[PDB]
RNA sequence: GAGACCCGUGCGCCGCGCUCUCCCCCCUC
RNA sequence: CCGUCGGGCCCGGGGGGCCACGCGUCCCCCGCGAGCGCACGGGGU
RNA sequence: GCAGUCGGCAGAGCGAGAAAGAGAGUGGCGCGGACGCUACGCCGCGACGAGUAGGAGGGCCGCUGCGGUGAGCCUUGAAGCCUAGGGCGCGGGC
């Protein structure tokens, strides 16, 4: 299960950097990027996912499926989302919350929803 | 519907009445005084008629954000403290400046401001003073005074008209106010005498004359 | 439904409410006695006096049954019969402090330890003054400071000491439960005294500081405290 | 200055298990929380037991 | 908790001892009660004087 | 127009014979030659004024060569009227032996 | 203009000298690392007063601003573009600083992606 | 604090006692 | 018999402080009032 | 001490001197709520801190080489070396 593959890889995964006395974990949906159980994204069955669109407007968020946990190809459901920022946080928001889908995620997802977007609007 | 009434027991020290609990039970006669038992508007539109939320949501959120506080209880803004004057500062004391470009010079406290600062005058036509606040742990305290029981201070000399505001000029209202309050402090200045001259001359340390000595 | 529910809780909070208001009214009460027990005790000493020098007698006061104690040498040099007593006493730092109720063999333990303690007879103040402002507990082998009556209370209020007048009376009067109301407390840490010392490594009869300087502690207490 | 003697202040108690096997740290996991967050001192005698060597837990026969 | 002093805090004595409460209360009128007698003493004095 | 500060004199840190602490700073002011004499000063304000070679900015004026450690007066040091004063960097011992100005104006009075 | 901490604590530190190693000025041969001194008569080790003081853990910085800089931030070894993001969720209280080795055609896209995170970067400028 | 009949710091524990949900009188602007 | 700012919630009969202030019955004895603030009040504003 | 982040499947309690249940039944508008928790983690209280010979623990101290890993760095400049530059760490060192 999640706790046991934890302890398979709380020290020993590829995504683990531990330089100057912190710790990150390069994880795809590791929300805040931090070697944690609780913020892991491969562990788990249900995992929140934010990041950039693939085009360089917008924030995409990605969902782990309930089925296919072994079968990495159909697992992850990628939605784009390219509204204005307080619509893109309320569809994270509901995603998170009305659904019940992992939901001590949500204002992590918040946050880097709002940080990638930030991160999109230009500097002067 | 009350209005209200002042506490029917003095202080006796800070934090302690006069009466005790029984006492006071009987002078407010709690004994006869047995008691028992914004977010939406609704706006138009041309659609109908809309339900518009006030306090909308945050666009963005920092990425890290502090912790809220402890709660503290004595800790009280400056508008709010208590203002603690000398007993040698008196209306019509004279006092000695000691710290700005007026340093040394003598001058005639009249009024406390709301802020603690000494509202004074020394004489613009004696000292080169103006109505200017001063600082009483900045000042010292001469034990000569004028009774200025009469002076009428205008109302609106207070800290917001002293304030600095942002190459600086006197408005004619400033020439004016220092001509209404010398007009009025002058007489009581010169009807004991030389005095006017002992606020022409400032205040200095020569050899021998040692402060702790000196009683002022 | 739950207004049921919430008005079910707020009438255990209000009865909360109320019990708390009883033992505020229970410790007021309490310590309105004590006050009038150490007046009757000083006035009736004096009475005691003065009844007897009217008729020409003596009155010899009882001797003393509290001693307030204080280490006033260093950890270094002891012998260890000395070293032993002192654990014992719990005076195991310079200027520490403990409550000792005398008898026999309590004395004799303080002899033994005279060059290394001073002692004498506590006043009430002197009591009042060290357990408001030095007092400590010993909650659960921690030092835990005095600031709540509830913290007395949950050590000693088996034996009816419920707040810190009754740790106070229960220490000075020296009563049933004085070994656990001065086990309680944490021996006292007291600064350097203040005004300097006249001889700390002679007898106190001898012009110096170590010994039973009998009421004469008090005076030493207002310094170290 | 204190006389206090520091021979014997670190306690030479197990407090967790010595081994790295994760399906015995995950039975470690569950029951610290069970030994702290119940009122059974059974559930602390079998945390205090997962905790010791081989040795300390010798095997136990059918007869 | 910061332990405050109940002989320099008032209401740190009042919270440990509510009877502190009556005993500064008394003492304190009881004290100006002794010292206006004192006064009517120390100026009868000086009015026997003047007989 | 004329002097405003009492004249002292740094006699040196704060020590015992082989220890000395330099964080405080042992002041005699003129006129102070008893312990009693002392209640004046505590508090008051104490300035090194000194001059270096590089210009620095003066408060209300143009840079010039003046520099100032300031400090206050804490408690009085023996029965003969020295005091101890504690400064915002400690003094340099080249100064000992030289003027510090006491200023007037932590009043009390 | 630069980017700020989230927090700027006083940055307490009880020690600002280096401890030098005992008799690391007599000659070149001893470096000024430091070294335990484990000989039986020496002052450095009895504690001597007036001498070259040893380390203890008395020293040690407040946790609360232990690794801190004096700009406020902790820095993170970053060594491409990759690994900056890592940082994107540290970013008010952790910093950037590439990598000596990274080149000068490398070091300019990490800057400027940088930027566009807003990750303070410790050397922005430097191969150029 | 409201509370499944409502969704409000985003100044509250303990402990002290202030006024009002009663009615009059005196004094000062 | 005398004495005690004695002890009895200062036993009992003919100006000043009290953490005393519903009523009804039986006998003994001579559980949810409401609001408003102020603060020596759970570590600086 | 903390798995209780128990949320329109909601109701946000468990510091409080006194063994135990904020137990359950049945008769008499506006869609909101900081952080946390590498549980080998994080947090809270209290007491303490000398050290030769000697013992033990932790080293995100360091060197070399191997097995994995970093879609790592590198001729738009690696190792090494020098540096009155900026710093971090109690320190080893970086
Ligand atoms: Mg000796
Ligand atoms: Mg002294
Ligand atoms: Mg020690
Ligand atoms: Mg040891
Ligand atoms: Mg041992
Ligand atoms: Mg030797
Ligand atoms: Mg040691």
């Amino acid at each position: 299960s999640a706790h046991l593959q934890w302890m398979v890889v709380r020290n020993c995964s590829s995504f683990l950097i531990k330089r100057n006395k912190q710790t990150y974990s390069t994880e795809p949906n590791n929300l805040k990027a931090r070697n944690s159980f609780r913020y892991n994204g491969l562990i788990h069955r249900k995992t929140v996912g934010v990041e950039p669109a693939a085009d360089g407007k917008g924030v995409v968020v990605v969902m782990k499926r309930r089925s296919g946990q072994r079968k990495p190809a159909t697992s992850y459901v990628r939605t784009t989302i390219n509204k204005n920022a307080r619509a893109t946080l309320s569809s994270i928001r509901h995603m998170i919350r009305k659904n019940k889908y992992h939901p001590d995620l949500r204002m992590a997802a918040i946050r880097r929803a709002s940080a990638i977007l930030r991160s999109q609007k230009p500097v002067m | 519907k009350g209005k209200p009434h002042c506490s029917r027991n003095p202080v006796l020290v800070r934090g302690i009445g006069r009466y005790s609990r029984s006492a006071m039970y009987s002078r407010k006669a709690l004994y006869k005084r047995k008691y028992a038992a914004l977010a939406t508007v609704t706006k138009p539109v041309g659609g109908g008629t809309r339900v518009v939320k006030l306090r909308k949501m945050p666009r963005y959120y920092p990425t890290e954000d502090v912790p809220r506080k402890l709660l503290s209880h004595g800790k009280k803004p400056f508008s709010q403290h208590v203002r603690k004057l000398r007993a040698s500062i008196t209306p019509g004391t004279i006092l000695i400046i000691l710290t700005g470009r007026h340093r040394g010079k003598r001058v005639v406290f009249l009024k406390q401001l709301s802020s603690g600062l000494l509202l004074v005058t020394g004489p613009l036509s004696l000292n080169r003073v103006p109505l200017r606040r001063t600082h009483q742990k900045f000042v010292i305290a001469t034990s000569t005074k004028i009774d200025i029981s009469g002076v009428k201070i205008p109302k609106h000399l207070t800290d917001a008209y002293f304030k600095k505001k942002k190459k600086y000029e006197i408005t004619e209202q400033r020439k004016v106010d220092q001509k209404a309050v010398d007009s009025q402090i002058l007489p009581k200045i010169k009807a004991v005498p030389q005095l006017q001259g002992y606020l022409r001359s400032v205040f200095a340390l020569t050899n021998g004359v040692y402060p702790h000595k000196l009683v002022f | 439904n739950f207004a049921e529910l919430k008005i079910k809780r707020l009438r255990k909070k209000f009865a909360q409410k109320m019990l708390r208001k009883a033992r505020r009214k229970l410790i007021y009460e309490k310590a309105k006695h004590y006050h009038k027990e150490y007046r009757q005790m000083y006035r009736t000493e004096i009475r005691m006096a003065r009844m007897a020098r009217k008729a020409g007698n003596f009155y010899v006061p009882a001797e003393p049954k509290l001693a307030f104690v204080i280490r006033i040498r260093g950890i270094n040099g002891v012998s260890p019969k000395v070293r032993k007593v002192l654990q014992l006493l719990r005076l195991r730092q310079i200027f520490n402090g403990t409550f000792v109720k005398l008898n026999k063999a309590s004395i004799n333990m303080l002899r033994i330890v005279e060059p290394y303690i001073a002692w004498g007879y506590p006043n009430l103040k002197s009591v009042n003054e060290l357990i408001y402002k030095r007092g400590y507990g010993k909650i659960n082998k921690k030092r835990i400071a005095l600031t709540d009556n509830t913290l007395i209370a949950r050590s000693l209020g088996k034996y009816n000491i419920i707040c810190m007048e009754d740790l106070i009376h229960e220490i000075y009067t020296v009563g049933k439960h004085f070994k656990e109301a001065n086990n309680f407390l944490w021996p006292f840490k007291l600064s350097s005294p203040r005004g300097g010392m006249k001889k700390k490594t002679t007898h106190f009869v001898e012009g110096g500081d170590a010994g039973n300087r009998e009421d004469q502690i008090n005076r030493l207490i207002r310094r170290m405290n | 200055g204190v006389d206090i003697r520091h021979n014997k202040d670190r306690k030479v108690r197990r407090k967790e298990p010595k081994s790295q096997d994760i399906y015995l740290r995950l039975l470690v996991k569950l029951y610290r929380f069970l030994a702290r967050r119940t009122n059974s001192t059974f559930n602390q005698v079998v945390l205090k037991r997962l905790f010791m060597s081989r040795t300390n837990r010798p095997p136990l026969s059918l007869s | 908790v910061l332990k405050k002093n109940p002989l320099k805090n008032l209401r740190i004595m009042l919270k440990l001892n509510p009877y502190a409460k009556t005993m500064r209360r008394n003492t304190i009128l009881r004290q100006a009660r002794n010292h206006k007698l004192r006064v009517e003493r120390a100026a009868a004095a000086l009015a026997a004087k003047s007989d | 127009s004329g002097r405003l500060w009492c004249k002292a004199i740094f006699a040196g840190y704060k020590r015992g014979l082989r220890n000395q602490r330099e964080h405080t700073a042992l002041l005699k002011i003129e006129g102070v030659y008893a312990r009693d004499e002392t209640e004046f000063y505590l508090g008051k304000r104490c300035a090194y004024v000194y001059k270096a070679k590089n210009n620095t900015v003066t408060p209300g004026g143009k840079p010039n060569k003046t520099r100032v450690i300031w400090g206050k007066v804490t408690r009085a040091h023996g029965n003969s009227g020295m005091v101890r004063a504690k400064f915002r960097s400690n003094l340099p011992a080249k100064a000992i032996g030289h003027r510090i100005r006491v200023m007037l104006y932590p009043s009390r009075i | 203009a630069a980017l700020r901490p989230l927090v700027k604590p006083k940055i307490v530190k009880k020690r600002t000298k280096k401890f030098i190693r005992h008799q690391s000025d007599r000659y070149v041969k001893i470096k000024r690392n430091w070294r335990k001194p484990r000989g039986i008569d020496n002052r450095v080790r009895r504690r001597f007063k007036g001498q070259i003081l040893m380390p203890n853990i008395g020293y040690g910085s407040n946790k609360k601003t232990k690794h801190m800089l004096p700009s406020g931030f902790r820095k993170f070894l970053v060594h491409n573009v990759k690994e900056l993001e890592v940082l994107l969720m540290c970013n008010k209280s952790y910093c950037a600083e590439i990598a000596h080795n990274v080149s000068s055609k490398n070091r300019k896209a990490i800057v400027e992606r940088a930027a566009q995170l807003a990750i303070r970067v410790t050397n922005p400028n430097a191969r150029l």
